[PDB]
RNA sequence: GCAGUCAAGCGUUCAUAGCGACAUUGCUUUUUGAUUCUUCGAUGUCGGCUCUUCCUAUCAUACCGAAGCAGAAUUCGGUAAGCGUUGGAUUGUUCACCCACUAAUAGGGAACGUGAGCUGGGUUUAGACCGUCGUGAGACAGGUUAGUUUUACCCUACUGAUGAAUGUUACCGCAAUAGUAAUUGAACUUAGUACGAGAGGAACAGUUCAUUCGGAUAAUUGGUUUUUGCGGCUGUCUGAUCAGGCAUUGCCGCGAAGCUACCAUCCGCUGGAUUAUGGCUGAACGCCUCUAAGUCAGAAUCCAUGCUAGAACGCGGUGAUUU
RNA sequence: CUCUUAAGGUAGCCAAAUGCCUCGUCAUCUAAUUAGUGACGCGCAUGAAUGGAUUAACGAGAUUCCCACUGUCCCUAUCUA
RNA sequence: GUGAACAGCCUCUAGUUGAUAGAAUAAUGUAGAUAAGGGAAGUCGGCAAAAUAGAUCCGUAACUUCGGGAUAAGGAUUGGC
């Protein structure tokens, strides 16, 4: 009855459900729109989320009072081994949406992404893709047939990928298995791409550089059933209440005769799958360098692995990125990269990064030293030694 | 970038790791972390704590080197 | 209005009811909080100064012909830590303002401590008589 | 209460920029009344708190038009309810009045929303005091103080969580439909420019920041501590010593991990159609006319893009299918 | 000076637990007070054992302010049974 | 035993170890706690909670029925050997 005192809506409707999701691994619900006049290239990644940490960097800001100046920033690192593709897959337009006609594989699929297909491997034939590994026996009439009906048909093309698992040190020995989709010319160039780079593998270098803005696709972490307070950041209510206290005190009037939709109730919190956008790529490192974590100013030889590896995930012996700021998703959780879905010109993601240094002490605590050696000359001999 | 260091033991404090406090006056102390932050305000010598270097120097503890 | 520039986020501590150190020698000892100037709105919330912030403010201890009466004053210290862009944590022991009149121009002739850059570069007849800084 | 009409007059001249007497037609039902149809084998009967949604007769933000509009500031009016619309002193208060910040501090509804949601200050039981009245009992929208606020395990609704039936099982997808969130200001510069006699005094673009809202994260900073992790301290018991027990976690400092904070950090999209309105060509009317045909631009609006779920009876693709 | 009736509120006291008009008026406390305190008192309707005024001390009485204090609150969070 | 003390806390004697249990450690709860900056802005209203708290020394106002007020306020010390 006009509310003594207008305020705002606690919370974010279009979000909703806030249910938990079908998978950990978030659909892409869009690619970037496909320019033809280009090589065949991923529009996106796979990763999994190693961990946090802080960097040292120049701003080139111009009018900041921080111009020429350094800041501390916060980057998450996600560890991302070269992906393996296994297959391609045909979509045609309807006015029902775009449909997949068919789907084909390569020959020798490996034992993580034949894991995936099952769900107990340890007693199992294995028998998933003999038939079909028969197939290729021949010339590959039939393969080419269906790589040909592709080349008619198949408005799109989306490459089926899968992730080197057994590389990061997770105890996951089933891949993740994904959908990306090509953005580039000649769909006959694609699939011709794509079977040579059947059973072959596809790295990080050649899809992304520095600078670039990046949206991230995650499943939130999970916190199970959740209060109403912390779930939609409702006011507490006071200390004298009867019943509770962690609670909508008014759920709704009398007419309508309902409760609606959009009052805050209790249910789950975390665990949905979120798209964040415009995280800027700031290093793309390898693991066969073992001055990951080096620097042009930091010329000490360090890998990005703290001291006592990163927490809950372990050491990094493979590829990485390092992106701005905070990513959705805890530690070891696969996180989908894709590039951006528009042209940014905000000089923000104009701004040519150079770093200056990376934070590599122990984040298990609160770490002084960034290297064993450091730690060793600074302390001298302990007890123990020689 | 510079490392500073604890004003309470002299230890390392690179960019973030580590609080700061100005003094009513101007005198500023850096603090790696709460631990010597804290022992700050209780008033204390590092000259009794065991393991700060103002102490471990004072009592000459693991140098070697400056007869080197 | 009145001031140099911009400023940056920076974290609160002095809301209203606060009461924060005259700094100056223009002849209070307090300086009463009623309202900061920026203070945009929200149920129940209360306007949090900060470093730096002009205010709207009283005095409590201070001449007769000082206190009870409303003025401008602009904040210089406080013991809410914060952080800048250099990722550095700081704060000062305590909270302490000063006076002046909109346009900022102070009605002390100095000052008596330790000061902020974000209120120095963002005052600046204030950063004239400005002794040491931070 | 609110909106219209005619125009006598104001408006220096000028009814109609803005107003508007005498009169007059209407709207609403958030005022208060009139009624007494419902409920007296009972609907919990002030106000506050919290929370959502809705309305426009729009306070501000957007695009506009008009002005006795030079500029600035202001006023009148249109589209618009997309987003917002505070903090405190006194009072039980609604209301009312003050202080102050603000872009603004617009008004109203939903059983005068909301008591198995809270409170119980007020009213409105029993106790007690005064005043006035009454011979007296006792009374007085006259004052004052103290005065038990119950039940959900059910149905639906909502929130989130399972799941049968489709040949089985596994993997990848489509996306019907439903929802949607971005907001507002300041500083610099434009520019002491334009404008103006001066007085004073803009705007567009651009740059840097901020507010409110929202979504994630925990590197760092802070907090939290049953890591009962280390140390210390009291009483007492184990003869001592070491080592340890009990003190409803014995207490204190540190206290990582984990969780968490505008008390920390990061992030918050672009295309079309449109309204008002201004115009194009141009008829009707041999002229005129943005309009009738037809047409260009054009808003914080709509639909899309993007975003969340994925129909459990919507679907596709693919692998495997038992001595 | 009178009528009136038996006499006409004396000392004292107050918007007070008594005052309608009432947020009474002045001052003071406040940034701001329908609150409080002190003062005015033609006081609807104060008042002398139907006890008046004042009053140290005491009050699980009612009320205001101040210092300290504090998660009551801005603004919520973490932990144990 | 500690300690002013039959207080609280631990123990000897004697009696008990019995009050449906098990696994988890979600929300909401009851009881309990701690929390940066601020300090009653909340609220009818400081309800609740916090703070102070023992002993010794020091000093201890107004007003007063001269007895008190008063632990006033208000500062300093406490261990072990």
């Amino acid at each position: 009855s006009h509310r003594k005192y207008e305020a705002p809506r606690h919370g974010h409707l279009g979000f909703l459900p806030r249910k938990r999701a079908a998978s950990i691994r978030a659909r892409v619900k869009a690619f970037p729109k496909d320019d033809r006049s280009k090589p065949v290239a991923l529009t996106s990644f796979l990763g999994y989320k190693a961990g946090m940490t802080t960097i040292v960097r120049d701003l080139d800001r111009p009018g900041s009072k921080f111009h020429k100046r350094e800041v501390v920033e916060a980057v998450t690192v996600v560890d991302t081994p070269p992906v393996v593709v296994v297959g391609v897959v045909g979509y045609v337009e309807t006015p029902r949406g775009l449909r997949s006609l068919t789907t084909v594989w390569a020959e020798h699929l490996s034992d993580e992404v034949k894991r995936r297909f099952y769900k107990n491997w340890y007693k199992s034939k294995k028998k998933a893709f003999t038939k079909y590994s028969a197939k290729y026996a021949q010339d590959g009439a039939g393969i080419e047939r269906e790589l040909a009906r592709i080349k008619k048909y198949a408005s799109v093309v989306r490459v089926l990928v899968h992730t080197q698992i057994r590389k990061t040190p997770l105890a996951q020995k089933k891949a993740h298995l994904a959908e990306i989709q090509l953005n580039g010319g000649s769909i006959s160039e694609k699939v011709d791409w794509a079977r040579e780079h059947f059973e072959k593998t596809v790295a990080v270098d050649s899809v992304f550089e520095q600078n670039e803005m990046i949206d991230a696709i995650a499943v939130t972490k999970g916190h199970g059933f959740e209060g109403v307070t912390h779930r939609w950041g409702t006011k507490k209510l006071p200390r004298k209440t009867h019943r509770g206290l962690r609670k909508v005190a008014c759920i709704g009037a009398w007419h309508p005769a309902h409760v609606m939709w959009s009052v805050a109730r209790a249910g789950q919190r975390g665990y949905h799958s979120r798209t964040s956008i415009n995280h800027k790529i700031y290093r793309v490192g390898k693991g066969d360098d073992e001055a990951n974590g080096a620097t042009s100013f930091d010329r000490t030889k360090k890998t990005i692995t703290p001291m006592g590896g990163f927490v809950h995930y372990g050491e990094i012996k493979n590829d990485f990125i390092m992106v701005k700021g905070c990513i959705p998703g805890n530690r070891k959780r696969i996180v989908t990269l894709r590039k951006s879905l528009y042209t940014n010109t905000s000089r923000k993601a104009l701004e040519e990064v150079s770093l200056k240094w990376i934070d590599t002490a122990s984040k298990f605590g609160k770490g002084r030293f960034q290297t064993p050696a450091e730690k060793h000359a600074f302390m001298g001999t302990l007890k123990k030694d020689l | 970038m510079k490392v500073e260091i604890d004003s309470f033991s002299g230890a390392k404090i690179y960019p973030g790791r580590g609080t700061l406090f100005v003094r009513g006056d101007s005198k500023i102390f850096r603090f790696q972390n709460s631990k010597s932050a804290s022992l700050f305000k209780q008033r204390k010598n590092p000259r009794r704590i065991a393991w700060t270097v103002l102490f471990r120097k004072h009592h000459k503890k693991g140098i070697t080197e400056e007869v080197a | 209005n009145g001031a140099q520039g911009t400023k940056f986020r920076i974290s609160l501590g002095l809301p209203v009811g606060a009461i924060m150190n005259c700094a100056d020698n223009s002849g209070a000892r307090n300086l009463y909080i009623i309202a900061v100037k920026g203070s945009g709105s929200r149920l129940n919330r209360l306007p949090a100064a900060s470093l730096g912030d002009m205010v709207m403010a009283t005095v409590k201890k201070g001449k007769p012909e000082l206190r009870k009466k409303v003025m401008p004053a602009i904040v210089v210290r406080q013991a809410k830590s914060w952080r800048r862009r250099d990722g550095v944590f700081l704060y000062f022991e305590d909270n302490a303002g000063v006076i002046a009149n909109p346009k900022g121009e102070m009605k002390g002739s100095a000052i008596t401590g330790p000061v902020g850059k974000e209120c120095a570069d963002l005052w600046p007849r204030v950063a004239s008589n400005s002794g040491v800084v931070v």
